[PDB]
């Protein structure tokens, strides 16, 4: 089956109805009859724990909050309250046909109010250069969701080689996320160039967030 | 049974399907196989079949097939039904189908029921359950369905009377309606306003002592007498008011009737070739049966056929709309029927006349008589009463053999429904009929499939949800309906196909006919013979056709509203010729004098009023207030004027699946959707009612939940890729290459005007003086007609008021043809003072003082619709006859020798144009609206082209009529037979959908997931530049070369054509009443005189200033005798085919063709770089331009291969278009194996060294000591890879890693373990890709059952 | 309850063939058949295939029938993953997990997760280097401060601010890879008064190559 499981991270707040959609080419249902629809929820750093298994059965040991529902190819886990311990990514996983594939993956994020990154520019420091080396980052902090896309420019042109992408886990404390773009540069590459810039673009602000720095000692 | 080789492969024409591929647990294909040898019925005097006994020599003489096809193409067992004696399979106690996979369906003993009634009957069509892999739907038709293109069963053309006084043509009853003198007393009286200033306004109403602003009263009432002895009774019926009749054509009232047609039993009528009742009675052999079919192909009992469930037409008339069975009628009620009747038009919003497809009568009961309501009595307050059921019913909307069997095709499956949304209507089209899917059948089946209900919804049912905000591409398209579901969508369905789980309903469709929209005047029917030949069911044109000046203001008028009690020649400000120019305009002065004092006394009262509003405009506005347009309120077309003959728009559907299989079997509809029993009832009615309770027919409208016309356009962007796109029939694109902005055409054999662009055409007028009032700085397009400034040398804007309705003059002018005088409104005090003559002072002139530039079917205004012509209705329209390369084009040049269009007849620079606009020999009246005609002259001969380079065109064209010779010009179509209905399969490529419309592979690209800022369409055509394409485009019946579309491996659609036929007819057409092609539309001679395009007897000296007043059509009138050959597209094809050249490579002349689609880039279609002053049509234009072949030669454009990988729009590139010598019946599709009427290399499933051990191999006791179910994951169903070295051959050449066991059937107490031996296939071959059974496992194949015996 | 203890976080270069025990305990091993799945970091679960201990019978999936054997060793009611020639996409958790088919249960009880990286580096030392604005964050009422941890492996590091003592607005990364190395970025918001009057320290401690870097970032000149 062409496995999709969306959304690929739902935005849920504490105690809200959270459904899990997981949807097929054709329909999973076994050729023993059971469907082999399995709901399963990894949390942060721990093992995908089984929560609904053959499609509705709830599994032992998991609470009533999580319901899974459908047939054919529509696959739909209801949770009517989501809990911290609801934190973490959700799979959807078809037995019934080989490969056993899983969902996508859908990460219950707790829904608190959209905020803007937090976009500090880090300019490279000498210990750095002098190794040989040159890694400007920018670090983006506070902001929800987690869809923007953040654009490096050298001197305004935008570049995308060495481009990396490094985020954050939804933290218990507030439910925050936070994002880190690096840019590799060897010695003489960073020395040929002005002014850099990240241009983290978030749904918040209607113009992406405009954070540059001159490596002239500004 | 096992293979019939005397069968070949064969591809259904309805739905373009000749094989069902089958990935899965079921895999191989289903191929429809049939005696391809059989000349069908008895074709290879125009002699009458009878369907029975047809039917039966079909039966006795062609034999059909499914043939089933292993997953590696190896041609498996037939089921021949007629031969096959099946059985149904049995259930076990859940309702589960009895099947075990080596014993097969548990067979009952049991024939289906009515099997034998059924069995002759001819797979068509196979669907596979996605619930069922072994369960399919097999669609059989009658063998009558097959070979019904063979009946040669061509639209009957009405019978002269013989000499004519009209000058008409193919039977065309025209004649201008004259004033009844009996009946002069039912002129609608103008009702003055009830309060508030006398003047003298001799223009609203006041013929010459009243001159009081009046509104005409149309007064419909009930009788004093409330009492129901005799029902509802009418006392006053100003609906009813005819006070211009049909006029008597040499004593006969020339009016609309069956006979014109013919007598059933020499000019026969077109009756279908089976009524509705007729194959209700008789379902099983003349209906379209769904028969289960259960298949396993490995398995003992492979063949299992649980359902027949005939497809009951009655079934879907049955979900008809109660106004369907009077289609003679519209909710505009009688008044509606008197206009279009008078006006030699048909009447209602389905005339049998129109479509006589989905009538029992046909042609024979093609009129406007017995419309089911009362429309000829003595008392005029008794017309418009329904008709009862003792008296003489009318012709309802049917569902006859023609129209039923394009209805029947492409299966689609959803849980327990089966829906057939229909085919192409191929199967059943002849050359002037469109048999097209008028709705879905539905065989709902219960979760056991034991019992199955038929069911079937006209597409106007499950499209009435219809709204703009459904499309990303062209709004205010004519797909609006109304309760009475007057639009009548039906479509030439590409198919049902699933990208996902939104249900991609696409092909072509009916829109609501635009063409008739804008009614004539009742004195100019003889004048615009085209528009009235569309109104009256002859020209099935669905293209809208420039004969504007002809037209009434208003097409809503009734008959009453037509003729005033003065002298003058028609009702103005009522009712006169259409003329934007003498529109008044909506300010608040202008609407609170002729409209206020009437808008809100309009249907109260039983007293609606037709406002002293001159309410005129171009073609676009005549769509958008009487064209079923889309509104953003679903059910919201208060005008549905008719349905297109013929497809008129491209289509496809996001439709939700889920609704389709939960709907409604049996279709309530309320009052609401039936017409008004009475003319009082109609009158005060209202458009947008709310169902009634237990009514189920609202739950239709969410079924359509998107859609889409092709492009995601917006309406003057279209056009620009309109004219991107190559005409077909030789490739050059309908822009001609034009540069937009950038070409010379602009005020500064390579370039010439371009078709449906306005864009680098005419001037850059700036709208904000026009109408008064971004600046929208708007390309008037060609037909400009500018007023020259005072300067002279500077062209203004806009064309002035007085230049446009001849008042700078200020007699029997093109502009003020009604004798209309500019009328002023001045404000003095509430006292809205109407007053003759020019503004002066204070007071506001009621006309637009300044007027868009352009009256000619290139305006494109979207600052004023009431002078567009382009809409998106004909824009749609055009789009679609583009891709058939069956746009008409108005010629008066036939050339011949002496009707010749030379290159300098006509001039496409501004410098030419400038000083004499009538060298762009743009008719601006007869041509097809919304396009350039001398741009698409160009386009299909060009003339200029061959003149620049070297003349080898064909010399067709129209010419500007000169001196004082009259263009005695006609419409033709270029000779491409390509119809709206060549609508190939619906297939799948990722996110898109693709099927080939006409020449064209369309794929909707970003319809299923729209992208914002793409084209919405990549439009694959073939290359007429190449001989053998273009001779499979000029091909008289080219989708009978069709075969399939199917999307490769790399996501490319791949349409295999069968070019056997196209060899055929060219060979019959190089060796040898309508003409049998399928384009070949009935237009009329358009008659201009040349002072049409000489105004000047001022300031504006444009010959398009007014628009063209067409002469009188008279027998002197007539086509030139080569012109009226040009009629006949034979004849224009075989011009434009001596125009090709005749290199004719017979190395070896290919018999069929796989057009494979271009590889797109990313970039294909992206307008997001192009668009993000200037406007969005001129960023696409100059796109577009960017896209041309940046810079004859046998008037063919050569395949440069540019803009294909960026436009999306192009020609099949050589290496795109592969030439295979065999021919192709049919195509066998399996997932793995393509092969051309089943021959070709069948594809391999893996090596034949891996075998399943004999059951002597394996020990079968230390295999069977543990149990079965402990030898093999119960899950996964496979045999753990440990042991499967011990269960089959595996040789040290073949990894065992690619090699699997999929259990089939575990039996621990009997301990026999069935296995499906599967290989894998890798994916273009890291270690991904399919498990596919290996076939050549075992010799009986990939399926093998172990057990101790 | 049915508990479930695979391997340790196993470092292995790419090409070798390396073990994943899974030791099963609280059922029998032979009746309830392991599964073992895969999950490269950041993207979905895939499910390498199941082996029943019963009889030791593999079924995998074909993304992972030539890349991952599974063996089980009845004695000690261990379940094992023989990864053949690890290469860069097989960097993952691995998970071991028991499945009933009484119930239809596939997987459930999993076990706590083998991390699986490939990455051919060595055990470099954390290269420290401090991170200070030049006049965005001072200006700023907000002042975030960072530490940017370059050539260092493998994942297992304990980077803190302040030796844990300055933990509000602590944004700790993980690493990413470029040329076969792994390198984070903690982040750290504190008020403008804090910098650069208090000693704002990164102390980054790598358990691998027993070397801790108390890195004080300092303004430099800007």
């Amino acid at each position: 089956v062409l496995m999709t499981q969306t959304p690929l991270s739902l935005p849920v707040s504490l105690g809200d109805q959270a459904s899990i959609s997981c949807r097929f080419s054709q329909t999973i249902v076994h050729s023993n009859g059971a469907t082999y629809l399995e709901w399963y929820l990894q949390r942060p750093g721990q093992s995908p724990k089984l929560l609904i298994y053959k499609v509705s059965n709830r599994f032992s040991g998991v609470p009533d909050r999580f319901s899974g529902s459908g047939s054919g190819t529509d696959f739909t886990l209801k949770i009517s309250r989501v809990e911290a311990e609801d934190l973490g990514v959700y799979y959807c996983f078809q037995g019934s046909h080989v490969p056993w594939t899983f969902g996508g993956g859908t990460k219950l994020e707790i829904k608190r109010a959209d905020a803007a990154p937090t976009v500090s520019i880090f300019p490279p420091s000498s210990e750095q250069l002098t190794s040989g080396g040159a890694s400007v980052v920018c670090f983006l902090n506070n902001f929800y969701p987690k869809d923007i896309n953040v654009k490096w420019k050298i001197d305004g042109s935008e570049r995308q080689n060495g481009v990396l992408n490094s985020w954050t886990d939804q933290d218990s404390k507030d439910s925050t996320y936070s994002m880190s773009s690096t840019l590799t540069l060897t010695k003489d590459e960073y020395e040929r160039h002005n002014s850099y810039t990240c241009e983290a673009t978030h749904k918040t602000s209607t113009s992406p967030i405009v954070k540059s720095f001159n490596r002239n000692e500004c | 049974n096992a293979i019939n080789p005397r069968l070949t492969p064969w591809t259904y024409r309805n739905t373009s399907f000749s094989s069902l591929p089958l990935t899965g647990e079921n895999p191989g294909a289903w191929a429809l196989v049939r005696d391809n040898s059989a000349k069908g019925i008895t074709a290879g005097q125009q002699t009458t079949y009878d369907p029975t006994r047809t039917e039966a020599a079909l039966t006795a003489s062609t034999t059909f097939a499914l043939r089933r096809y292993d997953l590696a193409g190896r041609a498996l067992y037939d089921l021949d039904f007629s031969k096959l004696n099946p059985q149904t399979p049995t259930r076990d106690q859940t309702g589960q189908i009895t099947f075990n996979p080596f014993g097969g369906f548990g067979l009952s003993g049991a024939a289906p029921q009515q099997w034998n009634e059924v069995k002759n009957k001819v797979p068509v069509e196979v669907a596979q359950d996605p619930s069922n892999p072994y369960r399919f739907a097999v669609l059989l038709v009658p063998r009558s369905v097959v070979y019904y293109e063979q009946l040669q069963r061509g639209l009957g053309l009405p019978q002269q009377r013989n000499t004519s006084t009209t000058g008409a043509m193919f039977g065309l009853k025209v004649k201008n309606a004259e004033a009844d003198t009996a009946k002069s007393n039912e002129k609608l009286q103008g009702a003055e306003a009830t309060g508030s200033g006398s003047g003298q306004s001799t223009q609203r109403g006041g013929s010459s002592g009243d001159t009081k602003v009046k509104a005409l009263k149309i007064e419909v009432k009930k009788k004093s007498d409330s009492e129901d002895n005799g029902q509802l009774q009418l006392e006053k019926n100003d609906l009813a008011n005819a006070p211009i009749k049909r006029s008597e054509e040499s004593g006969q009232s020339v009016q609309l009737k069956a006979d014109d047609f013919g007598t059933a039993l020499s000019p026969t009528p077109w009756r279908p070739w089976l009524a509705t009742e007729q194959i209700h009675k008789d379902l099983p052999k003349w209906s379209a049966s769904i028969l289960i079919l259960y298949d396993a192909p490995y398995a003992r009992n492979r063949t299992a056929i649980d359902r027949v469930d005939h497809l009951d037409p009655k079934a879907m008339t049955a979900n008809y709309p109660p106004s369907w069975r009077t289609p003679k009628w519209n909710h505009h009620g009688l008044w509606d029927w008197k206009a279009r009747d008078v006006l030699l038009q048909t009447t209602g919003f389905f005339n049998p006349r129109r479509h006589p497809e989905w009538f029992d009568g046909g042609q024979t009961v093609a009129d406007n008589e017995k419309t089911g309501f009362d429309v000829d009595n003595s008392e005029n307050t008794k017309q418009g009463f329904q008709k009862e059921a003792d008296s003489d019913k009318s012709a309802p909307i049917a569902l006859p053999f023609e129209a039923y069997f394009a209805n029947i095709g492409n299966l689609t499956w959803f849980g327990q429904a089966l829906l057939v949304f229909g085919g192409n209507g191929h199967v059943t089209k002849s050359a002037h009929t469109a048999p097209l899917s008028i709705g879905v059948f539905r065989v709902r089946y219960n979760a056991t499939g034991t019992s199955a209900t038929v069911t079937g919804w006209p597409y106007a049912l499950l499209f009435s949800g219809m709204v703009n905000k459904q499309t990303d591409g062209l709004k205010d398209l004519p797909f609006n309906n109304n309760r009475w579901f007057e639009y009548v969508p039906r479509m030439a369905v590409a198919g049902a196909k699933f990208v996902g789980r939104e249900l991609v309903l696409a092909g072509t469709i009916t829109m609501g006919d635009t063409a008739t929209v804008p009614r004539l005047l009742y004195d100019e029917l003889e004048s615009n013979l085209n528009l009235v030949a569309q109104g009256q069911g002859l020209l099935r044109e669905d293209l809208q056709l420039f004969t504007p000046y002809g037209w009434a203001n208003r097409p809503d008028l009734p008959i009453g509203a037509w003729s005033s009690s003065s002298s003058s020649s028609h009702n103005a400000p009522y009712y006169f010729h259409n003329n934007p120019d003498w529109q008044d305009r909506p300010i608040q002065n202008v609407v609170d004098a002729f409209i206020k004092p009437w808008e809100d006394k309009n249907g109260k009262d039983d007293a609606k009023y037709i406002y002293p509003y001159r309410y005129s405009g171009m073609w676009a506005w005549q769509v958008y207030n009487w064209s079923n347009k889309l509104t953003d309120q679903p059910l919201s077309a208060d005008f549905v004027n008719e349905n297109a003959y013929q497809p008129n728009s491209l289509f496809a559907a996001i439709l939700n699946p889920e609704l389709l299989a939960a709907l409604p079997d049996k279709v309530k509809y309320g009052k609401e959707n039936e017409f008004a029993a009475n003319e009082y009832e109609r009158f005060n009615q209202k458009l947008t009612v709310a169902p009634t309770q237990g009514t189920n027919w609202s739950h239709f409208s969410p079924t359509l939940s998107r859609f889409s016309t092709g492009f995601n356009l917006v309406g003057s962007v279209l056009d620009q890729v309109l004219d991107y796109v190559p005409w077909i029939g030789n490739g050059y694109r309908y822009g001609n290459n034009h540069r937009g902005v950038d070409d010379i055409t602009a005020p500064q054999s390579r370039s010439f005007l371009p078709t449906f662009s306005n864009i680098g055409v005419g001037l850059k007028a700036n709208v904000q003086a026009t109408l008064g009032g971004a600046n929208l700085q708007l390309w008037t397009g060609a037909g400009w007609r500018n007023d020259k400034a005072s300067s002279g040398q500077s062209d203004e804007n806009h064309t002035k008021f007085t230049s446009a309705t001849g008042m700078d003059q200020q007699g029997t002018s093109a502009g003020n043809p009604d004798s209309l005088k500019q009328d002023n409104i001045s404000k003095s005090g509430d006292s809205l003072t109407t007053q003759d003559g020019n503004a002066i002072d204070q007071q506001e002139a009621t006309n637009y003082t300044n007027l868009p530039p352009n009256l000619t079917p290139t305006a494109d205004w979207p600052n004023a619709l009431s002078f567009t012509n382009k809409n998106n209705a004909q824009r749609a329209q055009l789009f679609l006859r583009g891709l058939l390369g069956s746009i008409p084009v108005l010629v008066n040049r036939s050339g011949s020798d002496s009707n010749k269009f030379q290159a300098t007849d006509q001039k496409w620079s501004y410098t030419d144009l400038h000083s004499d606009q009538t060298k762009l020999n743009l008719p601006a009246y007869g041509e097809v609206n919304g396009l350039l005609n001398p741009a698409l002259v160009e386009t299909y001969f060009g003339n200029t082209r061959a003149g620049g380079s070297g003349t080898s065109s064909p010399g067709i064209g129209f010419k500007i009529p000169e001196q004082n010779n009259d263009s005695k010009a006609t419409l033709i179509t270029p000779g491409l037979a390509w119809t709206p209905q060549d609508v190939g399969n619906l297939v799948v490529s990722g996110t898109t959908v693709s099927f080939q419309l006409g020449g064209w592979l369309v794929t909707f690209t970003d319809f299923v997931k729209p992208r914002a800022g793409y084209l919405g369409l990549q439009l694959t055509g073939l290359d007429a530049s190449d001989a053998t394409q273009r001779a499979l485009i000029w091909a008289p019946r080219p989708w009978a070369a069709f075969r399939g579309s199917w999307v490769n491996r790399l996501g490319r659609v791949e349409s295999v054509w069968d070019l056997k036929g196209v060899w055929a007819d060219q060979a019959q057409s190089d060796s040898q009443a309508l003409p049998e092609h399928p384009n070949a539309l009935a237009f009329q001679v358009s008659v201009v005189e040349a002072s049409a395009y000489k105004p000047n007897t001022s300031t504006n000296s444009s010959p398009y200033l007014h628009l063209v007043k067409p002469k009188k059509v008279t027998q002197s009138d007539k086509l030139d005798d080569d012109l009226k050959n040009l009629l006949d597209p034979n004849q224009v094809r075989t011009k434009l085919r001596q125009s090709f050249g005749t290199d004719h490579s017979t190395q070896p002349q290919p018999q069929s063709l796989k057009t494979t689609t271009p590889v797109f880039g990313t970039s294909s279609g992206n307008l997001s770089s192009v668009l993000s002053d200037l406007s969005p049509v001129e960023k696409v234009s100059g796109w577009l331009v960017g896209q041309l072949p940046s810079t004859s030669t046998n008037n063919l454009a050569p395949n440069t291969n540019t803009g294909n990988d960026v436009v999306g729009v192009g020609r099949l590139s050589e290496s795109n278009a592969a030439k295979m010598n065999d021919d192709v019946d049919g195509i066998v599709r399996t997932p793995l194996a393509e092969l051309l009427d089943g021959e070709g290399q069948t594809a391999d499933t893996g090596p034949q060294s891996v075998k399943f051990k004999s059951p002597d191999q394996i020990d079968f006791n230390r295999l069977f000591t543990h149990p079965v179910t402990d030898l093999f994951d119960p899950v996964t169903m496979l045999v753990y890879d440990q042991y499967i070295p011990l269960f089959i051959d595996i040789p040290a050449s073949v990894n065992p890693k690619m090699v699997r066991l999929k259990v089939l059937s575990f039996d621990t107490n009997e301990q026999s373990l069935g296995l499906r031996l599967e290989f894998f296939k890798p994916d273009q071959d890291p270690n991904n890709g399919d498990f596919l059974p290996l076939l050549t496992a075992s010799s009986q194949g990939p399926q093998t059952l172990f057990s101790p015996f | 309850e049915v508990q479930l203890q695979q391997s340790g976080p196993e470092l292995v270069k790419p090409g070798t063939s390396m073990k994943i025990s899974c030791k099963a305990s609280g059922y029998s091993f032979t009746g309830y058949t392991m599964n073992w799945v895969k999950q490269s970091h950041g993207k979905s679960l895939e499910w390498i295939g199941l082996i029943n201990p019963y009889n030791g019978g593999t079924n995998y999936n074909q993304k992972f029938r030539g890349t991952a054997t599974l063996t089980v060793d009845k004695s000690s009611s261990t379940a094992y993953m023989e990864l053949l020639s690890l290469t860069s996409e097989d960097s993952a958790v691995y998970y071991c997990a028991r499945s009933n088919y009484a119930y239809d249960l596939l997987m459930d009880y999993w076990g706590q997760g083998t991390s699986v990286t490939v990455s051919s580096a060595k055990t470099t030392p954390p290269s420290v280097y401090p991170l200070a604005p030049g006049s965005a964050a001072q200006t700023n009422s907000m002042v975030t401060l960072g530490c940017l941890v370059k050539g260092y492996f493998p994942e297992p590091v304990t980077v803190t601010w302040n030796s844990g003592s300055l933990s509000s607005g602590v944004h700790t990364f993980p690493a990413v890879l470029q040329s076969d190395l792994y390198t984070l970025s903690s982040s750290v918001t504190v008020p403008s008064s804090t910098w650069p009057s208090e000693t704002v320290t990164c102390n980054v401690a790598h358990p691998a190559s027993s070397t801790k870097v108390d890195k004080k970032i300092v303004p430099r000149d800007c």
